[PDB]
């Protein structure tokens, strides 16, 4: 069966009132790449 | 109601992501199917307790938040390479090479039948056993007899289904086969066929060899991480032995090397017979003069006899297999290797 | 002539090899160019599909 992490209600509950909602539009998404040089006294 | 909300509260066409590490921090990293990576938050109802690296997960198209957990049959590559059924028959289908069981019986069932004889002076029990000699001279008959008299489970893997393309499942089940080597009885490591990734030892600059040196090396720190193991035995077995990793072959890993000698038309007359035991063998026949004229042929190929025997009998629309079969059977079939041999010369 | 004009004017539809899947109204679809993803059924096809 989908399951998708149940995690049984009393752990949670107080979690997905609004903390979910300040997760969504202000935490952008990111990614992580990789560097090859820089410059000196400008980046 | 409180149920259909957080149901409601993420996208409905739920992306399938793949895990890749685990920051403590209500969020992490994972990675798509094209291989990009996003640094992603993880929500609170996601049941933080089975997040390991290499799971898949749930993710969102605008935000690629992780919604939640997926299953994927929980492991499907360690059950099917677990035996649970009988192998076959246990000391009496084999022949001749009565010299090596003495060996494979002192090494494991010793330390887990009678652990004794190791207390009283203190003596370490082996590791490694390897198994190496010709080509089908009996490996796979003696790793079925010995794994058919036990007190334990018992593991068997082909070869193959250990090399994978996705980057991380190679280290991945040498961890979830030895984990059911340790929740499960101290079982017995059998995975044949380790020449094809262990191999001289070499690194290239493609993308194609670095899938085989670091399972390579994970499987050998995974053996010897030397932390708690719980005597686990393993038996591994090739044909060859001289384009193999000379570092396994070192003591301090494996300190069992034994070999598998050519044998005679001593241990034949038995697979002559056990072969031809499950067939509908005439009162008419005659094997002992197969058995005198040939004087080289292995059990694949008595078996390549019997199918021959057994063919010839349905073309003539019969039942019984009659003598003559037997006899084009063995001028047919044993008719492709016949080359090379100094007669009358030596005495 | 309006009715294949109007239908016309509408975005393509994908398609996804599936052999099995979960039920609770939620399948498992596999597209060809990306990988796989936990998808809604209609309401106009059933549930037993696999």
């Amino acid at each position: 069966e989908s399951d998708t992490g149940l995690a049984p209600p009393a752990l949670w509950d107080l979690a997905a009132d609004k903390q979910t909602l300040q997760s969504e539009q202000p935490l952008q998404v990111a990614r992580c790449t990789k560097i090859i040089n820089a410059d000196s006294e400008d980046p | 109601e409180e149920r259909s909300k957080v149901d409601d509260l993420r996208g409905t066409p739920m992306s399938v992501g793949t895990l890749e590490e685990i920051i403590d921090d209500n969020h992490a990293i994972v990675s798509t199917s094209v291989g990009s990576e996003h640094y992603v938050s993880i929500l609170s109802f996601v049941d933080k307790d089975l997040l390991e690296p290499g799971c898949s997960v749930l993710l969102n198209h605008k935000v690629h938040a992780v919604i939640g957990v997926l299953m994927d049959d929980t492991d499907p590559l360690v059950t099917v390479m677990k035996v649970e059924k009988a192998p076959q028959e246990t000391y009496a289908d084999i022949g001749g090479l009565d010299n090596q069981i003495q060996e494979i019986k002192e090494s494991v069932e010793l330390p887990l039948t009678h652990p004794e004889y190791y207390e009283e002076m203190g003596i370490k029990p082996p590791k490694g056993v390897i198994l190496y000699g010709p080509p089908g001279t009996g490996k796979t008959l003696l790793a079925k007899a010995v794994a058919n008299q036990t007190s334990a489970t018992f593991l068997r893997v082909v070869g193959s289904e250990l090399i994978q393309k996705y980057l991380g499942d190679g280290p991945k089940l040498v961890r979830e086969l030895f984990r059911v080597a340790e929740e499960h009885a101290p079982s017995i490591v059998f995975i044949d066929e380790i020449d094809a990734i262990g191999t001289k030892r070499y690194d290239s600059n493609s993308g194609g060899e670095r899938e085989i040196q670091r399972t390579m090396l994970e499987l050998l720190n995974q053996l010897d991480g030397f932390d708690s193991r719980g005597d686990v035995k393993v038996i591994m077995a090739t044909n060859r032995i001289e384009t193999l990793d000379p570092a396994l072959i070192r003591p301090g890993r494996i300190d069992r090397k034994i070999e598998f000698p050519l044998p005679d038309e001593k241990t034949k007359k038995r697979i002559f017979q056990i072969h031809t035991s499950r067939m509908t063998l005439a009162d008419d026949v005659t094997l002992d003069d197969l058995i005198m004229a040939k004087d080289d042929l292995s059990g694949a190929d008595i078996k390549a006899i019997c199918t021959e025997a057994g063919l010839m009998a349905l073309r003539e629309r019969r039942m019984k297999v009659t003598n003559e079969d037997f006899k084009k059977s063995k001028e047919n079939v044993l008719y492709k290797k016949q080359e090379g041999t100094p007669e009358g010369l030596y005495l | 002539l309006r009715e294949e004009l109007q239908l016309l004017q509408e975005q393509g539809s994908y398609v996804g090899e599936v052999v099995r899947a979960m039920d609770k109204k939620k399948v498992l679809v596999k597209v060809h160019p990306e990988g796989k993803f936990v998808v809604d059924v209609d309401k106009n096809i059933d549930i037993n599909d696999v």
